[PDB]
């Protein structure tokens, strides 16, 4: 029965494992993607633009 | 004969929709330049490729594009009144 369990524990532990590099590789893409995200900001407006007084 | 059909040409160059011209301010940096219609308003606006060095300036009468408000070409100015008093004798 300790045996058992000794079985089934190990898993989880594989199972979290994997989903170290599910994490990991998921939010660097992210990453890259939400530093694509600051082109975007950057792109707008480009141009033209016109002046204005701030009050 | 074939004259005609050159001034029908030149009917296809009358399409071409007419600029608005401004008096630029002066600049930010090479890409920001500050210019400023007659009307009044002014524009930091971006400028086109076919352009040169002589339309920098330090605030003389330029024309603005109609989308873009790129300077394409600037004309030095213009005066319907003159002419009346050219004519004194």
């Amino acid at each position: 029965d300790l045996y058992s369990r000794y079985k089934k524990l190990q898993q989880e532990l594989e199972f979290l494992e994997v989903q170290e590099e599910y994490i990991k590789d998921e939010q660097k893409n992210l990453k890259k993607e939400f530093l694509h995200a600051q082109e975007e900001v950057k792109r707008i407006q480009s141009i033209p633009l016109v002046i204005g007084q701030f009050l | 004969t074939k004259q005609y059909e050159k001034s029908e040409n030149d009917l296809k160059a009358l399409q071409s929709v007419g600029q608005i011209v401004g008096e630029v301010l002066k600049q930010l940096t090479e890409e920001k330049f500050i210019v400023k219609a007659t009307n009044g308003p002014r524009y930091v606006v971006g400028c086109r490729r076919q352009l040169d060095k002589s339309k920098l300036k330090p605030g003389t009468r330029v024309a603005l594009d109609m989308t873009t408000l790129t300077i394409m070409r600037y004309l030095p100015r213009e005066v319907d009144p003159l002419v009346y008093n050219m004519s004194h004798e």
